[PDB]
């Protein structure tokens, strides 16, 4: 079973001006279904049985 | 609405992070993964076809 | 150390790393598993007897 459920993040320095816009551009891509496309073309293959 | 209207500091509960809320409120790191799922009744007799 | 303005990689969100850098909202929710070897089925039936 899964343990230590911590996601993948885009690290930046604490003084970065992009932190607000980067997170919003990730949440938008989650709702738009963009990150499900990146799942399809890269992660969801299933190859054999 | 309570946090936006200054009536409270935090809003702990089942609040899902999305884009439009996060532009009016300041969320935290998710403590549990959620999303959108479909709940359906259990399928009836489903022996694999042509077995 | 300034050698990179961002980290775009499978970098999990951690307590220690969060003190020094600011992660974005996760772009992939996952956890820790264990990878082990597998066997192809054989039915292990020596003969009809
Ligand atoms: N959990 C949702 C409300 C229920 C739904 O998904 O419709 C939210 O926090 O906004």
């Amino acid at each position: 079973e899964l343990f230590f459920r911590s996601g993948f993040g885009i690290g930046m320095r604490k003084d970065s001006p992009w932190k607000q816009n980067v997170s919003l551009s990730i949440l938008k891509s989650h709702e738009n279904g963009f990150m499900e496309d990146l799942d399809k073309t890269w992660v969801r293959y299933q190859e054999c049985d | 609405g309570e946090v936006v209207m200054k009536r409270a500091y935090m809003a702990v509960g089942s609040l899902t992070i999305n884009e439009e809320r996060s532009e009016v409120v300041d969320f935290s790191v998710p403590f549990i993964e959620t999303g959108i799922s479909v709940m359906v009744s259990r399928s009836n007799g489903t022996v694999s076809p042509s077995a | 150390s300034g050698q990179a303005d961002m980290i775009v990689a499978p970098l999990t969100i951690n307590n220690e790393r969060a003190q020094y850098i600011e992660f974005s909202k996760p772009f992939k929710y996952q956890g820790l598993t264990i990878l082990v070897k597998k066997e192809i089925p054989r039915s292990t039936l020596d003969s009809f007897m």
